């Protein structure tokens, strides 16, 4: 005996949308489990979730700006760390606003 | 005892190895250099990194020396006869080997170090086949080694 | 003066023992299958490539040879 | 402050690397008399007599080897006396 | 302290100490020499003085020793046999590593006392060390035994004269003027095997005295 | 016998860089020995690096 | 298959026996250990130099390149193509002068003369480790560090094919597909150790086959190799290896 290729195999899964944002938030916390497109044929900008894209994309933006304002500043970081502090609630988009 | 005209095929072949190999560095730092012109205006911050056939060129300097000093102290004023046509040949082979390996390292070094100047990554390649054509060079002197061997 | 049975005697069984108790002595784990594989692999690359390095020198079919000044201090050279 | 500590890092690790190197060959000219398995060239040309004009010869290249020694020891000093200076 | 001092590791360490100081001191310069001549058939080409010189590492297989042929007035030179510079210069030079250690660990028994007395840790160091010691000195005290017999059947005229090649026809008559004195040889073994059998008492003291 | 070319390759070379580089540094002065023996070593490091 | 467990090990060794100097792996070995005990303060440290990136990814490549070219350098027995007295000499050429008819001809004349082994009394047995020095001090060295160094390579390369072959017939135990294996594998080896293994074993028996008393009438290095494929055996000076070999 010796080692192979590892074991692994496609496995569907249900979940109601509303625990879905915090279950592929903690899927991903994980990091172990692999995900694919189920709907080729349509477009990624027809699927209709491009809103939170595209604000992603601004806060983004936003954040880029203040980080050359920082530069400027010549302040550096100190990378405190707890890298594990993403909460999941709707509040973020007024705090960013 | 001895028939005349004896070091001259030793000394022949001790200066076409080195003319040889010199002219081969000179077309390969002629690519690299054009090369290097040519990407320069978009990557300037690639220009360090990107100096990598031009040392290669420099270690075919390096081996046309190895079989130049071992020639010139090989050589001394008296051969048996077979040493002679021996040293013709040695240095005939390792000068026109290195150039045909500066031939090919100097033009396919131009190539692609001109050509990663758009996508990065596919950089490690060139150094592959640069040094594939390095090991041409290599092989010349192997075949100078055995035949100084006798 | 050498011999060859002692030396290759002794090195042979450094080498096997080596290689033989490797495994066992390890305890549980799972780095232990990748250890085993690389300690075996090293004993038998090691010790084959031992035993040519051992026979380069036996049973010459041919005598080197020397500079004079090289004959005078070597004779008076150990020996 | 001057001559940082990026200028002379191989400066030390060089002059490191050297007064092992030039230890070990000062110890291997003196103890082994210089025998050709280890140096083959010499300074001289009649050997009329015998070994100890050899000897003695070996004798003074392996105390040449002394000087250049400490020089490197010099040299990883002032190094070290740069490096420290921040 | 003083109540160390009486105690009989201390002294028992400083002899051992001694002891040594004196024997590998005097095997480091040991030297002598034989006489011998070889009076041919020819009273003008005989030869009736000749020195040769034994000195430590005692490496007798390049001695030598040039000797007119007896041969139309030629010259041949002749190089004795036997490599004992092996054993010996592993016995000396280990013997000089056991002094700088004999130098610790004295210097820890008289200034460090403290950190000797403390949780009776470092004195195991010491008793394995001199375990080391010890197998090493009786390793080397058997090889020296054996070179130093090697030395006493190779140091003997007839193999040599056995070994002069011309002198088996008539007229090369060979005679041992001056024997060679091997004192040193027998006082330095006995000098190995009394540190020896002292080191083996040593460790049993420490062996009773770590507890 | 392309792994038997290239120890050969570098046997030789590091012979002819020894040969080249440390052999010439014989002399019997010390006064030279004991400082040309700082750039030779010098250049000797740095074509071996 | 996974062959990368066994690559962990197949790679560095073929690097030390391409990189053959015991001091250059030492210092490959201390810039290793410079970049490993530095490890948690390269992983603060951001690596600006793409090329110093590659490097540090692979350490453990690199540590292990370092122990195997120490290894290789060790038992090479050259070291700047020098080589330190450690075991004795065993050549042991004493007599030359006596036994073996000579008293001087040395200076101007005699600069260079070959010894007999054939004559007693200089054969000191093979050195124990590594090459003997007289092949460092030799002039002609080369002429004999080619012959075993060449087959040296050939026989490693021949173990590492065999091997190699062995695991494709394990890939197909784990497929279950013996249509492709009773007239595949087997075949296969059968044609790779039928030459390979009568190489090897022809050198191994050519090797103690012989001594100096029969050097000038023994066999050749690799020409019967090449009259065995070339189906011609004429019997002038037929060098037969073992009884009935035809």
């Amino acid at each position: 005996e010796l080692f192979r290729s590892e074991e692994m195999t496609l496995a569907q899964l249900f979940l109601q949308s509303e625990a879905a944002y915090c279950c592929v938030s903690e899927l991903g916390e994980l990091g172990k489990v692999q995900f694919r497109d189920l709907n080729p044929d349509v477009n990624v900008f027809q699927r209709k979730f491009v809103n939170e894209v595209r604000r992603c994309e601004e806060m983004d933006r936003k954040l880029r700006f203040v980080e050359k304002e920082i530069r400027k500043a010549n302040i550096p970081i100190m990378d405190t760390g707890e890298n594990p502090e993403v909460p999941f609630p709707r509040d973020m988009i007024d705090l960013e606003a | 005892n001895n028939p005349e005209y004896s070091s001259f095929f030793g000394v022949m072949g001790a200066s076409s190895a080195m003319v040889f190999s010199a002219m081969g560095a000179a077309y390969g730092t002629a690519k690299s250099g054009t090369g290097i012109a040519a990407m320069s205006v978009m990557r300037p911050e690639l220009i360090m990194k990107s100096i990598i056939p031009v040392v290669m060129a420099g270690i075919i300097a390096i081996y046309g020396l190895v079989v130049a000093v071992l020639i010139a102290n090989s050589l001394t004023d008296g051969i048996t006869l077979y040493r002679s046509f021996l040293q013709l040949g040695a240095g005939l082979s390792v000068g026109l080997s290195g150039l045909a390996a500066g031939f090919a390292i100097g033009i396919v070094g131009d190539a692609g170090v001109r050509g990663t100047a758009q996508q990065p990554r596919l950089f490690v390649g060139m150094i592959l086949i640069l040094i594939f054509a390095e090991v041409l060079g290599l092989y010349g002197l192997i075949v100078a080694l055995i035949l100084s061997t006798k | 003066a050498h011999s060859f049975a002692l030396p290759v005697i002794i090195f042979t069984t450094f080498w096997g023992l080596i290689g033989i108790a490797g495994p066992w002595f390890v305890p549980k784990g799972p780095n232990r299958g990748v250890i085993i594989t690389m300690l075996v692999a090293t004993a038998v690359c090691c010790y084959l490539f031992w035993l040519i390095a051992i026979l380069a020198q036996l049973n010459p079919l041919f005598g080197p040879q020397l500079k004079n000044e090289t004959i005078w201090y070597v004779r008076f050279l150990w020996e | 402050l001057c001559c940082g500590p990026k200028l002379a890092a191989c400066g030390i690790v060089l002059s490191a690397w050297g007064v092992i190197m030039l230890i070990m060959l000062g110890i291997f000219f003196n103890v082994h008399s210089a025998v050709l398995i280890e140096d083959v060239p010499f300074t001289e040309k009649d050997f009329e007599n015998g070994p100890q004009n050899i000897y003695n010869l070996y004798e003074q290249v392996s105390y040449n080897c002394f000087i250049a020694a400490g020089l490197y020891l010099l040299l990883g000093g002032f190094s070290f006396c740069q490096v420290r200076l921040n | 302290q003083f109540r160390v001092v009486k105690e009989p590791l201390g002294f028992v360490k400083v002899l051992q100490w001694v002891f040594a100081i004196f024997a590998f001191a005097t095997c480091g310069s040991y030297t002598g020499e034989l006489r011998l001549s070889v009076e041919c058939a020819n009273k003008t080409e005989s030869a009736l003085n000749i020195e040769v010189e034994f000195e430590y590492p005692f490496r007798l297989h390049q001695v030598y020793f040039d000797a007119p042929s007896c041969v139309k007035g030629g010259t041949t030179k002749i190089f004795l046999v036997g490599d004992y510079s092996s054993s010996a210069e592993f016995f000396v030079t280990v013997a000089v590593f056991a002094f700088l250690y004999s130098m610790g660990a004295l210097a820890t028994y008289i200034f460090l006392q403290n950190k000797y007395r403390e949780n009776n840790k470092g004195p195991m160091m010491d008793f394995l060390a001199t375990a080391v010691f010890a197998f090493m000195w009786l390793v080397s005290s058997s090889a020296w035994a054996k070179g130093l017999s090697d030395v006493k059947m190779a140091t003997d005229p007839e193999n040599i004269i056995k070994e002069m090649p011309m002198c088996r026809q008539t007229g090369n008559t060979c005679k041992e003027l001056r024997d060679p004195v091997t004192s040193g040889l027998n006082t330095s073994v006995v000098f190995g095997f009394l540190n020896l059998v002292l080191w083996v008492g040593n460790l049993w003291f420490v062996f009773k005295e770590t507890g | 016998l392309r792994l038997w070319a290239l120890s050969l390759a570098h046997a030789q070379l590091s012979e002819v860089l020894w040969t080249m580089v440390i052999h010439i540094g014989l002399h019997v002065r010390s006064l030279a020995g004991g400082l040309g023996l700082f750039f030779i070593f010098a250049a000797f490091a740095t074509l071996t690096v | 298959i996974n062959p990368a467990p066994y690559t962990v090990i197949t790679f560095p060794f073929l690097f030390a026996v391409m990189f053959g100097d015991f001091g250059h792996g030492i210092l490959m070995t201390l810039f290793a250990v410079w970049m490993v005990l530095r490890e948690s303060r390269i992983l603060s440290q951001k690596h600006e130099n793409e090329m110093f990136s590659m490097v540090f990814s692979g350490r453990y490549i690199i540590l292990l390149m370092g122990l195997f070219s120490i290894y290789t350098g060790l038992i090479y027995n050259d070291c700047f193509s020098k080589s330190l007295n450690i075991f004795g000499s065993s050549w042991s050429v004493r007599p030359m002068f006596t036994q073996g008819n000579w008293t001087e001809e040395t200076l101007l004349g005699s600069s260079v003369l070959q010894l007999n082994p054939a004559i007693p009394g200089v054969f000191g047995g093979p050195y124990p480790f590594g090459i003997d020095p007289i092949w460092n001090i030799a002039t002609n060295k080369l002429t004999f560090l080619n012959s075993f160094k060449m087959k040296m390579s050939v026989i490693l390369g021949i173990i590492h094919m065999l091997f190699g072959v062995s695991l494709s017939l394990f890939n197909h135990i784990y497929f279950k597909k013996p249509l492709n294996i009773y007239f595949g594998f087997i075949p296969e080896i059968i044609f790779m150790s039928s030459l390979f293994g009568y190489l090897v074993i022809l050198i191994f028996y050519k090797w103690t086959a012989y001594d100096a008393h029969s050097s000038r009438n023994a066999p050749s290095l690799l020409i019967h190799f090449i009259n065995m494929f070339l189906f011609s055996y004429p019997e002038s000076g037929n060098a037969m290896l073992y009884s009935g070999q035809k």
